[PDB]
DNA sequence: CTATGGGACGATAAAGGTATAAATTCTCTATAATGGGAGCTGCTCTGGCCGAAGCCCG
RNA sequence: AUACCCUCGA
DNA sequence: CGGGCTTCGGCCAGAGGTCGAGGGTAATAAGAGAATTTATACCTTTATCGTCCCATAG
């Protein structure tokens, strides 16, 4: 259900052994996308895992009943984004 | 149900869990029954060492 | 490049003066600068995305990055400390050599 | 919000202006006393501090002011997730 | 969560078998969250114990 | 206890879990030698947080001292205004600026010298001292009535 | 007859001195010693890339 | 709570 | 007969299912001693800020 997650990117280990979650790879998501179910997906990709105040903020929800589902943004992309900076290629946003 | 009652296919694991007792800095860890904060039914199932 | 790039009338020559003006017009365009491409600085990850997992017993697990990562600024102390005291050439390159 | 994520060459000037240091030890932790030694891989002056809201000698251990950096602490006091950054 | 698969003959298409454990554990703050509205448990750990 | 409860559950609500234990933390703790998990602490902490503003619901000035004395951001600011606008009901601005000041000096937040409260407000030392001493006292008592009040009800949902 | 500004007061925290032990890096030793070594070998294709060798050709 | 190696299931 | 010009052959890059599950293994040797800096420890000096007596404005 929730657990401690990876040090460097904040998603849940895996293994019976240090809990940890089973894997939505990029054919489970092609199986989404496939499907209409973006919600799910977004939500899954983004609030289950990889989000530090998603995961939060959506288990206050689930314990007063109500289903919100602040996104967020993963952290994995953050790690992304300074990994391509050490490698000493600039990254932006036009905001 | 009989195959469970008559037990056929029940089988037997043995596991092992280990515990040492490292070098720590400020002291050795000792193997003490004195745990801090212990409740008194997990100290009953304990022994004294 | 540009003005060159009709005067030859061979395939391969025109191919790769196309490619030479991408090149140039991407650059000119894209705001980057050639010079860029030879970093006189270089960057370091942060901490805890290159991080030392310490093992059980006290031992300490380091990443392939910190390791990376000390071999250059190693490299880099040895270039400025043997500069400074004007090493001869053959081992000054040498030490360039190692860091690049 | 944001779109259009860029591209492109870092440059030396931009590549100091991501920089909240400049490295130049390389070692990273004393065997004795395991703290981060200045100007190293973990140094608190350029990554942050160790523990969240807090300095390197404890001279201001409040919770309070979140982006000062005391005298005899360069280090400036601040959340602990700003190592990632 | 995981686990392996057994055919249930006497499903409905709509629907499938799951654990008593597996669903205690995947839907653990639903409960928390209906036991908290329900009055029956009154502190976080009171929850966690029943 | 009920203060240490009041106390957790306002920073819990205050700061999120964080992004992850920090790895130079662990790797200084690890190399220098609960029962409720992290998002379960949080909601414990909400939960705490609500049952103590519904069981002083009925006393709206305790129920600011608890959140000024505990919690921050939004509920520490209404606090802060619940208390400006009972211990000085008729302070002008200058006046309603110097006594916010100094409520927040009180809960340790900026400025930290009545010095500094008198630069920016222009009053004299004789009066904020004054004015000090007879809010401390006066939040004292409000802060003991409430914990007092709130200290059955705690034991009572454990 | 009372609330408030004004001024006196004083207990202490910071600032600087100022040595002082820790601690932590720095510098030396004089028979002679003057090109390293693990490196795989059993993909498979595709694709691109240079570079050489024929192939028109006027 | 990080990387390889081995073994196994679909 | 040199020269563009097409074509071909050798060389290197990249890419090769997913999700489990379990197990195991992960990395060493100059002492001396001189010297320099740094964290520590005690002490004095100045300012600061908490503090209250006092005259006065309404």
């Amino acid at each position: 259900s929730t657990g401690s997650y990876s040090l460097v990117t904040q998603q849940p280990l895996g293994g019976k052994a240090q809990f940890g979650g089973q894997r939505f790879g990029e054919m489970e998501v092609w199986a989404l996308e496939a499907y209409g179910a973006a919600y799910t997906l977004q939500e899954m990709l983004t609030v289950k895992s990889d989000d530090v105040n998603g995961r939060t903020k959506m288990y206050k929800n689930i314990v007063d009943g109500d289903h919100r589902m602040e996104a967020g943004m993963p952290e994995s992309f953050n790690v992304l984004i300074k990994e391509i900076r050490s490698l000493g290629i600039d990254i932006e946003l036009e905001t | 149900e009989r195959v469970v009652q008559e037990d056929r296919f029940t089988t037997i694991h043995i596991q092992e869990l280990t515990c040492v007792a490292r070098d720590t800095k400020l002291g050795p860890e000792e193997i003490t029954a004195d745990i801090p904060n212990v409740g008194e039914a997990a100290l009953n199932k304990l022994d004294e060492a | 490049l540009r003005e060159e790039i009709p005067q030859t009338n061979s395939e391969t020559k025109i191919k790769k003066l196309s490619k030479r003006l991408k090149l140039m017009e991407a650059f000119q365009g894209s705001g980057n600068k050639p010079e860029w491409m030879v970093l006189t600085v270089l960057p370091v990850l942060p901490p805890d995305l290159r991080p030392l997992v310490p093992l059980d017993g006290g031992r300490f697990a380091t990443s392939d990055l910190n390791d990376l990562y000390r071999r250059v600024i190693n490299r880099n102390n040895r270039l400025k400390r043997l500069l400074d005291l004007a090493a001869p050439d053959i081992i000054v390159r040498n030490e360039k050599r190692m860091l690049q | 919000e944001f779109d259009a994520i860029r591209i492109g060459l870092a440059s030396p000037e931009m590549i100091r202006s991501w920089s909240f240091g400049e490295v130049k030890k390389p070692e990273t932790i004393n065997y004795r006393t395991f703290k981060p030694e200045r100007d190293g891989l973990f140094c608190a002056k350029i990554f942050g501090p160790v523990k969240d809201y807090e300095c390197l000698c404890g001279k201001y251990k409040r919770l309070k002011h979140r982006g000062v950096i005391c005298e005899k602490c360069g280090v400036e006091v601040a959340l602990a997730k700003v190592r990632r950054e | 969560g995981r686990s392996v698969i057994t055919v249930g003959p006497t499903l409905r298409l709509h629907q499938c078998g799951l654990p008593k454990k597996m669903a205690l554990e995947l839907f653990k703050p639903f409960i928390f969250g209906k036991l908290e509205g329900r009055g029956m448990a009154t502190t976080i750990k009171a929850a966690k114990k029943m | 206890s009920t203060e240490q409860a009041l106390a957790v559950a306002y920073w819990m609500f205050e700061q999120q879990p964080g992004p992850r234990s920090s790895t130079a933390m662990v790797i200084d703790s690890l190399r220098e030698r609960s029962g409720l998990s992290p998002h379960e602490w949080q909601a414990q902490a909400v939960m705490t947080v609500r049952f103590a503003q519904r069981q002083l619901a009925a006393h709206p000035l305790e129920l600011a001292v608890v959140r000024a004395e505990f919690a921050r951001g939004r509920d520490f600011v209404l606090g802060l205004a619940a208390l400006r606008d009972w211990l000085k009901p008729a302070a002008g601005p200058i006046e309603q600026r110097a006594a916010l000041a100094l409520l927040m000096r009180m809960f340790r937040r900026p400025p930290s010298s009545i010095r500094e409260i008198e630069r920016l407000s222009g009053l004299s030392k004789s009066t904020l001292h004054r004015w000090d001493k007879e809010w401390r006292e006066r939040v004292a008592a409000l802060l003991r009535q409430a914990l007092l009040r709130l200290e059955e009800p705690m034991a009572q949902v454990g």
